[PDB]
DNA sequence: AATCTTTCCCACAGTC
DNA sequence: TTGACTGTGGGAAAGA
């Protein structure tokens, strides 16, 4: 009840009737730059931290701060002291971005290992568009990123403002890895997003050979209609995928 | 045949110069009422196919400049649903610049919950332009014009919605008067319609033009404002109410469902309802009120009913000629996402309808692209130096656009900008 | 005329006692904190090369140190980029 | 029950 | 003119 939506007013016949931490261009600060590139630049960024450093600065552009920039350049020794410098690792960039959406993204394998390590930090964080640090390694098919989430108790059966889970993005992309992973590990196997489609049906509308075949050796029921009742096979029919058509018509009947 | 050809550099210049986009637009409800057996009830409002861009005209000069007869060079349409082949009905164009599919039909042998509208679009000479499909659209049996409550309700108008109003006069189904807006006048043309988003506002506000929005699903006996998405000419506050059998009914707390017969009353304005008369809208009487004071007889041409629509819109031109391969395939970036810094800059797209064979440019710089899936993309940031020659970094902030490209040279457009972030550092990561 | 593109050529030396013996009998077109080709002051690409006698001598003669640059960063945003130590050390002394 | 969604069923007011 | 249809709205009937 803040914002409004102007227009032009129009009637009828007869209205009558009414009756020291330096701005710099952009948002970058000293211990920013810092943190984003025998140099002992990790030791310059030990004394950035202390003294009258502003830690939680956000950039005016991109809306990220320090720890986003050590994520994305993959700077895990400036990350390091900088949770030791009592920072926060759930801010929200311009975009949604949490610090350890960064490190997924940019494959930070150091900063993800400080992160996970790190209590206070959360692991089912939701940016813009809800997709969550879980689904953004099955995403990316980052090996070995997927599997730390969860046996740091992450939760697998999560959702975007959509309604994708992780293993829908795993059944997109066929990402082998991520999809037995999660299954194993509790995964909901027929969940149905907003849309009311299937891992399956993601699968055989983009080819997923492998995805397809592992949900099969896990039961997926083939015979769920989507909003408008279209089975995995219709699309992979229509697709003209006619592999994925003979794994739903014989591998694992019954 | 035509081979596939690669976008070049002067062609994106000249996109980036002329910028004639061929945009193409559908409006079209968000729900439809069912027929049963072999009846026909038909979408009260049409689905409208607009055609807006002024790239279409060149489109119109270009075939022409090749041998193309004005009736050859005239696209022709089809409209029909997906999943049954119960054959696609004719849209004829011309000379307009849109056209309204008013003889659709829904059977109850398709037992379908949701659908979507598919549009076959291909000019005279054979040419093909391809399969445009609109947003989804809900079957239903007959509207919820019980006592809904909002529990587990969506199907009621929520604050800023794009909504519609239409007519009909006892009964009559070419008495359909649809409401528009056109040369700054309401309009009650039975031809055009536009999208009219619908304010929620609070009962003490302002005289107009500027007002505190309220949130919050719509009801009855509230304070409406409505605003036509197009002009943007807005009408005074009004009042809905629920009529039934030219009476029209005040005291009301319920939800205002789907297809409802509701009426709109000006503030102090006695009973003055806003009617229509035939051609144009009218202020109109309804004096009788006997029976009880929350019902009021209202005359016919009265029973304006309600009812919610979306937008499609799939916009792309041809840099690279003309080409064989259709254009069905249009797609759409709904944001641009980060992914690394310094020499694994990557972008992340998120959008929907990609397709492998597309490729991102920044600007005028063809770039490394990856696809991940139908709605997903990453890609390769290039180096500033294509941009600036004599720059060895990132100096100022550069702000340039990204587009998509297929393998074939047709060219989508986007309404993302790109900007390099400057870096205080020169040379980064050397090794 | 000839004197004023002295310190933007002798500054990509290296030389301390070039600099001190052109610097103790001073000059009179008083170029102090001068901007170079690429913009930035001999303080700037000073610390871009990364030894403290020469932006000490610097600052020693008047260079302001809490300038902007041309593209508009100051002397420690370079300092902090480029990870020496010693010269946030007296940027931040100098205040 | 008091609501709700889903199928038929049938009389206006007009065009064919 | 009379004969065979026709999209649209509303109430009875049928489940839920």
């Amino acid at each position: 009840k803040r914002r409004r939506q102007h227009g032009q007013l129009w009637f009828p016949e007869g209205f009558k009737v009414s009756e020291v931490n330096v701005r710099g261009p952009d948002g970058f600060t000293p211990l920013m730059i810092a943190s984003c590139s025998e140099e002992d630049a990790p030791a310059v960024i030990s004394d950035f931290i202390y003294q009258g450093a502003s830690l939680h600065n956000q950039t005016d552009r991109t809306g990220e701060t320090a720890l986003h920039l050590a994520a994305r350049y993959s700077r895990s020794d400036a990350a390091k002291r900088l949770l030791e410098a009592s920072a926060d690792a759930n801010i929200q960039d311009n975009m949604g971005r949490t610090p350890l959406h960064a490190a997924v993204s940019a494959d930070a394998q150091g900063v993800f290992q400080i992160l996970i390590r790190n209590r206070a930090t959360d692991l089912d964080a939701r940016m813009h568009d809800g997709t969550t640090p879980l689904i953004l390694a099955a995403r990316l098919a980052v090996e070995g990123m997927l599997e730390d989430l969860i046996n740091s108790h992450a939760d697998v059966n999560a959702v975007d403002d959509l309604g994708k889970s992780a293993l829908h993005w795993a059944a997109a992309v066929n990402n082998v890895d991520a999809a037995v992973v999660l299954l194993k590990n509790g995964a909901n196997k027929d969940m149905q997003n907003n849309r009311e489609e299937t891992p399956l049906f993601l699968a055989a509308r983009e080819g997923s050979y492998e995805t397809a075949k592992v949900l099969l050796d896990h039961f997926a029921n083939r015979d769920i209609t989507d909003h408008m009742d279209r089975l995995p096979r219709d699309i992979a029919q229509e697709r003209m995928h006619h592999d994925i058509v003979r794994l739903l018509d014989e591998y694992n009947l019954v | 045949r035509p081979p596939p050809k690669r976008l070049t550099r002067e062609a994106m210049r000249n996109y980036l110069k002329e910028r004639g986009d061929q945009t193409v637009l559908i409006l079209h409800a968000k729900v439809a009422q069912k027929s049963y057996g072999n009846e026909k009830r038909f979408f009260c409002p049409p689905p409208c196919v607009y055609l807006m861009g002024s790239g279409w005209k060149k489109k119109k000069e270009q075939m022409e400049r090749d041998g193309c007869s004005e009736q050859e060079s005239q696209p022709c349409a089809f409209i029909g649903i997906g999943n049954s082949d119960q054959e696609m009905q004719q849209l004829n164009l011309e000379g307009k610049n849109y056209c309204t599919a008013k003889t659709l039909y829904i059977s109850d042998s398709d037992k379908r919950k949701h659908f979507m509208l598919s549009v076959k679009m291909f000019y005279g000479n054979s040419d093909d332009i391809g399969v445009f499909l609109s947003k989804r659209i809900k079957v239903i049996s007959k509207p919820s014009k019980k006592k809904q409550s909002l529990k587990n309700a969506d199907l009621c108008i929520a604050s800023g919605t794009k909504v519609a109003l239409f007519n009909r006069l006892r009964s009559q189904t070419v008495s359909t008067r649809y409401l528009h807006v056109e040369g700054g006048n309401f309009h009650a043309s039975s031809q055009q319609w536009g999208a009219f988003f619908i304010h929620l506002l609070d009962d003490d506000e302002s005289e107009g033009e500027e007002f505190t929005v309220r949130d919050g699903y719509i009801h009855y006996g509230q304070t409406v404002k409505l605003v036509c998405s197009v002009t943007g000419m807005a009408l005074p506050r009004l009042i809905i109410r629920k009529v039934d059998k030219q009476t029209a009914l005040l005291d009301a707390d319920d939800p205002v469902s789907q297809l409802h017969k509701c009426a709109f009353y000006l503030k102090d304005t006695e009973r003055m309802y806003l009617c229509l008369s035939q051609e144009r809208i009218i202020q109109f009487q309804a004096t009788p009120c006997p029976k009880e004071p929350n019902k009021e007889m209202i005359n016919d041409g009265a029973s304006w009913t309600i009812i919610s629509t979306d937008k499609a819109e799939y916009t792309f031109y041809e840099g690279m000629g003309p080409v064989l391969a259709p254009v069905t395939p249009v797609p759409v970036v709904e944001s641009l996402q980060l992914n690394g810094g310094g020499d694994v800059a990557m972008l992340e797209l998120t959008g929907q309808n990609f397709t492998p064979n597309l490729r991102v440019w920044f600007g005028d710089v063809e770039a490394e692209t990856m696809y991940r899936c139908g709605e997903s993309m990453l890609c390769v940031v290039p180096d500033i130096s294509a941009f600036r020659e004599g720059w060895r970094w990132v100096r100022q902030p550069v702000q340039v656009p990204v587009t998509l490209v297929r393998n074939d040279g047709i060219i989508y457009s986007t309404s993302l900008t790109f900007t390099y972030t400057p870096e205080p550092g020169p040379r980064p990561h050397c090794s | 005329q000839t004197q004023r593109i002295f310190q933007e050529a002798v500054r990509k030396g290296n030389t301390q006692e070039l600099q001190s013996l052109l610097q103790n009998m001073t000059n009179c077109e008083f170029n102090v904190n001068s901007f170079g080709p690429e913009g930035q002051t001999a303080l700037h690409q000073s610390v871009i090369d990364g030894n403290l006698e020469l932006v000490k001598l610097l600052v020693k003669f008047g260079a302001d140190i809490r300038l902007a640059n041309r593209d508009g960063w100051s002397a420690l945003h370079i300092a902090a980029f480029g990870g020496h130590q010693d010269i946030v050390l007296y940027l931040i002394t100098k205040a």
